[PDB]
Formats: structure tokens, sequence, C-alpha cells
RNA sequence: CUGCUGAUAAGGUCUUCAAAA
RNA sequence: CAAGGAUAGCACCGGUGAUUGGAGUUAAGUCGUAACAAGGUACCCCUACGAGAACGUGGGGGUGGAUCACC
RNA sequence: AUUGGGCGUAAAGCAAGCGCAGGCGGAUUGAAAAGUCUGGUGUUAAAGGCAGCUGCUUAACAGUUGUAUGCAUUGGAAAC
RNA sequence: CAGCUAGUUGGUGGGGUAACGGCCUACCAAGGCAAUGACGUGUAGCUAUGCUGAGAAGUAGAAUAGCCACAAUGGGACUG
RNA sequence: GGCCGUAACUAUAACGGUCCUAAG
């Protein structure tokens, strides 16, 4: 604009926004308190197992779950594996990802690592499904 | 040895009276990497036809590249449209700093050591119109002592 | 540390080890892409990205090195003075087991490798036993003795065919070297500048 | 020498002289004339010792209170001049001051920058050698 | 020479390629 | 001199709350057809009133309006 | 978007005016020297960065020498 | 977040402090800061540096090094 | 002022039909 214009009101930066902010925010369970602390994947615990459909082109069910992390976010998570274990009542642990099928699934679960079971019957791309190796 | 290489090869189309008419569209760089490039874009119902013709129309259209040490003798912004590219002198040894069309115009043309940039936007054809228009708007050091009475480029 | 299907790899990328030893073979005399979608179209045309990657796979490979060593290399080379064209290429022709096989005690560059790891090759006042160690014009790399009396010493010791670029004192094994490899000496199996800027992007 | 229309200038002393010299080098305008400042008569010595215009000459009121700088521009016989750009560096407002280790090289050499250090304006190459460096005016190649 | 005259379920092909003769 | 205790009223911030307002997202729901052609009453902007709903009408303002037309 | 962007139809000229403070501002002379340029001095801890070398079988790494930036003071330059 | 501040601003005598000082005291005055952002709210140890960038600079203040503050929370003091 | 039917889980009826009155 100008030198006189920037100098009284210098440039403001846009703000940026994190894809996960559920996976962000921690809960001291004392003080009772949420702080900002950055964490890549985060425990949960689910309450309702179910299936959605996919947004316009796609049509199928896929596999939800309404999970409460260890802080005080509930979020709905994908499952992502053929068949599961979920009986809505146990321990996941999610991870960030984004379905592109489901509005409102912003998390995936890792696939056996906790209480949920590994993926078997896969022998393809199993080190991300958490499968053993063949031998 | 007028090598040429295909940059482009846009599936075009109108509509008729029912259906659609599709024409392939391909944009040919040559150069004989001595000081000789041009560019041809042509249109034909088939792949080799429009190829034949757009080199045709390349070789019609030559333009003279003068080279300094191998490179390009003082920083330019080539414009066209709202493309601008930004091409900077490089000291042997840096090689093509291009990538793209400009990267073709370049190797053809002949150039080794040349910094660039795309600064706008990212169509081929644009982009080849304002590397182009960089490279002749170039100004050979004795045509400037040719104007201003200097001697030869001395100081 | 490496593939055990140089015929395969010699068969993709079309450039063997100089001798065509993989290639003429005993059998079918091959020159084709490996796998059942050998014999189709689309031959030509590959993409800058795509030739710079075949171009700097058979350079890594006709020496046996890792790309992690040829980032450091490349780094190490790259600040100095100037275009050094002239200097990166005695620094990857400067390799130890590579040096051994212009030498030519050992059938192969990578039988050179294990000879140097097991530990019967010497250097100018020292001992040697990594296959990576940067050399230069002008050190003794004077060969060991118990290493001459094994089975396999014959081709080893015939080494009357020798590259202009190593000197041997021949039937004393001396085997130093100077007059540095041209680009006559480093054949058209990748004789190309741009792996350079290819290793200029992905490297700082 | 008798003129007929009036004369009138930019506050702005550089950018002035150099929006004349940009306009009459686009519309292939010969000879323009504009009020006389002693920065633009400096300038304009310069400029026609480095061979950029064929002259320039001031010019006196009869009562020796106004004072009118008039200069030509150095056509080739094909008529195509032999300023091809000019971009104004320092400004009102926003004035440009840079040392001798900063001192701008203008087309690798084939312009020229003026800058007006401590003697008057300079040329970039005779301020290098004089290793010594000031405000800088404008780029003219 | 001016009456009236409303609506049409969802997802979708179709360009394989110029290397060249 | 003074940490702390008791009593008391203001100040700022946070959670939650029966009930309630709107919003977004939703492959194949109901009622109309407001807009895109002169969209069948040209459209759009501000404003006031009214109606199941898109919206209708009055006041002012625009062409980001179709036809028209001149030898 | 200071280097390095825009505001007729794509996001963006306030409905228009009178305007304090701020920003910018005609020509010439003199003084001082607050900005500007330059010389000397002090300092900007060590480690880190870059260049050279030595030692670990070479490297990673360790060590060693050189290597800027800003501030203050003092001495000059006077074009803006 | 548009007013904030009553030891707050200034003067006189005395006391106290290693020292100057509303640091404290008694007397006399109403001043001090603030749109060039006081005050309020939120957040944070600061720096040399790490990572990134062609550069201007963006971001974190790992390890280590300089400085500051703390030792369950809140006060007081002896020795020196 | 009434009565009847009506929306792709149920529920309800935005909507439709009709009788009467001076107007519901
Ligand atoms: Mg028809
Ligand atoms: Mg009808
Ligand atoms: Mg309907
Ligand atoms: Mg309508
Ligand atoms: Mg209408
Ligand atoms: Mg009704
Ligand atoms: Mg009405
Ligand atoms: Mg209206
Ligand atoms: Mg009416
Ligand atoms: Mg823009
Ligand atoms: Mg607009
Ligand atoms: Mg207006
Ligand atoms: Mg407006
Ligand atoms: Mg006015
Ligand atoms: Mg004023
Ligand atoms: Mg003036
Ligand atoms: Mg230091
Ligand atoms: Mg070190
Ligand atoms: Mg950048
Ligand atoms: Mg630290
Ligand atoms: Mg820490
Ligand atoms: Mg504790
Ligand atoms: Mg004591």
């Amino acid at each position: 604009a100008t030198i006189a214009q920037l100098i009284r009101k210098p440039r403001k930066k846009k703000k940026v926004k994190s894809k996960s902010p559920a996976l962000h925010y921690n809960l001291n369970l004392l003080n009772k308190k949420v702080t900002n602390v950055y964490s890549p994947l985060k425990r949960g615990v689910c309450t309702r197992v179910g299936t959605m459909t996919p947004k316009k082109p796609n049509s199928a069910l896929r596999k939800y779950a309404k999970v409460r992390l260890t802080n005080g976010f509930e979020v709905l998570t994908y499952i992502p594996g053929e068949g599961h274990n979920l009986q809505e009542h146990s321990v996941t642990l999610l991870r960030g990802g984004r379905v592109k099928d489901l509005p409102g699934v912003r998390y995936h679960i890792v696939r056996g690592t906790l209480d949920t079971v590994g993926v078997e019957k896969r022998r393809q791309q199993r080190s991300a499904y958490g499968a053993k190796k063949p031998k | 040895e007028f090598e040429e290489r295909i940059v482009k090869l846009k599936r075009i189309s109108k509509t008729t009276k029912g259906g659609r008419n599709m024409r392939f569209s391909v944009l040919v760089v040559v150069g004989n990497r001595k000081g000789k490039i041009g560019y041809g874009i042509a249109k034909a119902l088939e792949v080799p036809n429009a190829i034949k013709k757009a080199i045709k129309a390349a070789h019609n259209s030559l333009h003279t590249i003068e080279i300094h040490k191998g490179s390009i003798y003082h920083e330019v912004i080539g414009r066209s449209g709202a493309s601008r590219v930004l091409l900077k002198p490089a000291p042997q040894g840096t090689g093509i700093i291009a990538g793209g069309a400009i990267r073709a115009i370049i190797e053809l043309a002949g150039y080794s050591d040349i910094y660039t940039k795309n600064l706008g936007r990212n169509t081929p054809i644009n982009m080849i119109h304002a590397t182009m228009d960089g490279i002749l708007k170039q100004l050979s050091p004795r045509r400037v002592a040719i104007l201003r009475n200097k001697n030869l480029n001395e100081l | 540390k490496y593939t055990g299907s140089i015929f395969k790899r010699s068969r993709r990328l079309g450039f063997s080890l100089l001798e065509n030893n993989k290639e003429f073979s005993k059998g079918k005399k091959r020159k084709t892409i490996p796998g059942q979608h050998g014999n189709r179209f689309r031959s030509s045309t590959m993409s800058g990205y795509a030739q710079q990657l075949q171009e700097k796979q058979r350079m890594q490979y006709m020496y046996g090195i890792t790309d992690k060593q040829f980032r450091r290399l490349f780094r190490l080379v790259l600040k100095q003075r100037g275009n050094l064209a002239v200097n990166l290429f005695r620094v990857l022709e400067s390799r130890l087991d590579n040096i051994v096989y212009r030498m030519g005690f050992a059938p192969t560059r990578r039988s050179a490798r294990q000879l140097v790891n097991h530990g019967h090759v010497l250097l100018n006042d020292r001992t040697v036993d990594t296959p990576s160690i940067i050399l230069n014009p002008g050190d003794k790399v004077r060969l060991k003795a118990k290493t001459i009396k094994i089975p396999i010493v014959k081709a080893a010791s015939e080494s009357g065919v020798v590259s202009p670029f190593v000197e041997t004192n021949n039937k004393t094994f001396e085997g130093t070297y100077v007059r540095f490899p041209e680009r006559s000496e480093l054949p058209a199996g990748i004789n190309e500048s741009y792996v350079v800027e290819w290793y200029k992007r992905l490297v700082k | 020498i008798t003129t007929t229309k009036p004369i009138k200038a930019h506050f702005d002393p550089v950018a002035d002289l150099l929006t004349k010299i940009n306009n009459a080098r686009k519309a292939k305008l010969m000879t323009v004339t504009t009020i006389a400042s002693k920065l633009k008569i400096a300038i304009l010595e310069i400029l026609v010792k480095e061979g950029y215009l064929a002259n320039f000459q001031v010019l006196e009121n009869k009562s020796k209170t106004k004072r009118i700088v008039t200069f030509n521009l150095k056509y080739t016989q094909r008529r195509i001049p032999s300023i091809n750009g000019v971009k104004q560096i320092s400004k009102p407002g926003l004035r440009i001051y840079r040392p001798f280790e900063k001192l701008p090289l203008v087309l690798n050499g084939l312009g020229i920058a003026i800058i007006s250090t401590s003697d008057g304006v300079m040329t970039d190459k005779v301020a290098r050698l004089k290793k010594i460096g000031g405000e800088i005016l404008a780029y003219v190649w």
C-alpha cells in the first residue's frame, strides 16, 4: 500500500489451524486445566459403534466409532479395516487422518497396538494394519 | 541437427450438433543447441499430423539467440500476459536451474548455466512466450557501446 | 550389503560393468528389461525425472554405493572453489575397492570389496579394513603377502590387463595410481553431468 | 531562445526528469524542457557525459529570477533511442542509503546508477573507484 | 395484441499414446 | 512491623443448565416454481407493510435489460 | 508482497465535503552537522556457522587458525 | 482493554541503606503517565544459538554456555 | 367454528377436500 500506512498498521499474517485439534488438548486432572500440547497419537475409549453412508458418489457402509479420548473431547473416528472387535466399550488408540466419504470424521484407529485386535488375513501393506509376519 | 521435444499435448474440443469434435494440440520447441530456437503450437485430429504441423510452424518461426560465456548476459524479466519469468546469469558449473517449459527453451537454445524462476502463471504457452520475450529483449555489450559511443565494452 | 541380481539390474538399465559379462551370459543373450512386462511399447519419452533417476541409479550401482553415501560425497565436493567437474569425477573414482579392481587383483568389484573387508589389502603406511576410504594419487597401496599364496591368486596376479591410470610396476604388485582417470577411462555407461544438478536440487 | 507555452515541473526532481525522459523515449519525441534545479543540472551533466543524451542547455529569464533546462535525446539514424528504461530508487518518503559494500551494479555494468555521495552526483563505476557511496537516485540503462 | 401454460429420482462411459516410419 | 484467620461487598474469567433460536452436512421425502431466455409480471439495490414458503405490493435508484429502430 | 501484490467488470475507492495532529512538499544563498558516507579506537563472552589443516583404518566426530554484525567515542566529507 | 495513579509527583529537615533515592519519616504543595497506546487481559524465562530460506527473514528457545528466578506454599531473621 | 385425508423408521401434518356463519 504505502510506507506510512504499513508503518501505522503493519501486515498481519493469516492464522493457521490444525487438522486434528482434539489430539493437542491435555487435561491435567488435578487442577482441571486444558493446555495445548501437541501429541501425535492419543488413547481414547469408544462409546458407540456403527456404520455411516459415504457422501455423494460412494455407496457403502463404513465403520465409525464415537470415541472419547483421555481428554474431555468426543470424536467420530473411522475404523480402518475389514471386520472389527469393537464392542461399544473398549480402549483404542487414535492417530491423525481424514476419510473423505464421511463428513465430520477426522481421525483413524491404529490397528493391533492395544485392546483392539490386529487385522489378520492380510499379507500386503500389513505393517500399516498391524499384522504379524506370516514367516 | 535441430532437436525437438514435446512440451504439452492438450486434448481440446468443440461441440457440434450432437457430439463433440476432439482434436489434439501440441506445443513443440525446436532448437539447434547453437543459437536458433523456435516454438510451434498446432492442432489436428491425430497426434502425428499435429506434431508434423507444430514442427513445421516452429521451423518457420526461428529466432536468433546470442550467448555470453555459455549463459545469459544480464538479469531480465520476460512478461507475457499473466506469466512473468525471471532469468539471471549464472557462473559456469551450476548448469540449468530451469524446470519445465523454461528448461526446454533454454536447453534447445543452447544456454549452459541459467538461473530461472516462474513468478506467474503455469501455462506452458504463456511461459514460453515470457521466456522468449526475456531472451529477445536482451542487450549485447556491443550494441550498447555503439549506442553510447563507448569503447567496445571498455570501462 | 548389495543386491544379488546384478544380471537383472544390468538388463534393466542396459549397461553392464563395462565387460558385458552379465549381458553375453551363456543363455538367450537377453538384452531386455526384466519381468514379464519387458517386451512392450512406450520405450522413449522418459520424463526428465525418470531419466535423471535412471542415470543416477546406474552411477551409484556401478560402484556399489548407498544413496546416503552419495549425498555425503556430493555435499563434501560441492564446496571448494567453483566448477569441479574435474574434481568430483576423481572423488567418485577414488574408492579403495574400485582402485583394487582397476589394479586387477580381483575378478569383480564387489569381490574386491569383500577382500578389502576381510583384510587382504594394505595401504601407504597403514592397514585398511573399510571399503570406502577416499584415496589420493601418490599412496603406495602395496598388496598383502599372505594373500599372494591363496588358491585364488592366479587371476589376481594376471593384472597385465590394467587401466593406464593405475600403475602397478608389474610383477611387484606395488599398485600405486597417478594420472587420474579421464572421461575416456570412464566409459559411456554414465557420462552425464545433470545427475550433478539432480543432487544439487535434492541435496542443499 | 524564445518559448511560447508555460513550463511546469513536479515537486520531485529525480522522478520529474525520469518521467519526462521516459515519455519522450516512448513517444519518439526528441526535445523536452523543464524547470531547472541544481540536482537536475548535475544529473543531466552526468547523463551527457555517459552518452545517454545529445545535449542539455540551461537558460535564464531576462530578470534572472527563473531558470529552465531543455535537453534533447540521442536517437540513431533509424530513430531508436539509447535509453532503454529508467527506474527511480530514492523516492520521497523512503530514501535509499547504501554504503560502498552494497553499491549496486545495474544490468551487469551495461547501465549506470546515479549516486550522489558527497561530491555531487556520481556514476557507479567512479563511486566504486573512490571507495565511497551514498544516496542512490535512479537506475538508467 | 395481449386467456391459461406447472413439474421431470441417484451414480455414471467414451480417448488409448507418439515413441516413429 | 506483619504471613495467616474470620467477616463483607464489588471487579474479571471459566464450566454447566430444563427449555429455546438459528446453522452446516446429509443417493433417490412432501408443497409450490421465486431466479437463469422478454424465465413467461424484466431483473437488481435500499426501505415499509403483508403472506405456508420461495416471495407479493407501494416509494426512490441503476442497466449489471430483451424487442424496437433510423441511409 | 520493505526487497516482492492489488482495488472498472474476478475479494477490495468510505455517499460527498470542511478539515486539527501525522506523512509529503517550489527555486537560490550562509551556518551548523540530526539523518547519509568514510578513517582510527573500545567492545560485541566461549561454544555454534563458513574457509583451511591435523587426528581417530576414511568418515560422523574431536581439536586448531582465520573468518562477520551492531553499539559507543573521536577525526573528516557537505551532494541529498 | 480509554483513562490510570494518593508514596503516586515535587520541595524542606531528620532517619535508614555498601550507596543515590518517598527507601522511610514529619511539614508544605498537586502533580506524574496516557492515543507515538498508560492501564487491563492472555501468554512467555531472556540471549548466544537449533531447524528452515537465494535473501529479507519465518519458527523452537533440544543438548551445552552467559544472565535471571525458585527450592511443598507464605512470611521473618541470626552468623557471615 | 368443525370434520376428513396427507411427508421414504416411527410420530406430527407444511399441504389438500368439504359444511356452516356476518366474520371463525
Ligand atoms: Mg435437432
Ligand atoms: Mg385456460
Ligand atoms: Mg413437486
Ligand atoms: Mg420463475
Ligand atoms: Mg419474473
Ligand atoms: Mg394457512
Ligand atoms: Mg399484497
Ligand atoms: Mg419492488
Ligand atoms: Mg391491489
Ligand atoms: Mg493478488
Ligand atoms: Mg467486487
Ligand atoms: Mg466513489
Ligand atoms: Mg462502494
Ligand atoms: Mg481541502
Ligand atoms: Mg497539517
Ligand atoms: Mg527542493
Ligand atoms: Mg563469539
Ligand atoms: Mg567443531
Ligand atoms: Mg522463499
Ligand atoms: Mg537450551
Ligand atoms: Mg528442557
Ligand atoms: Mg515436591
Ligand atoms: Mg554480620
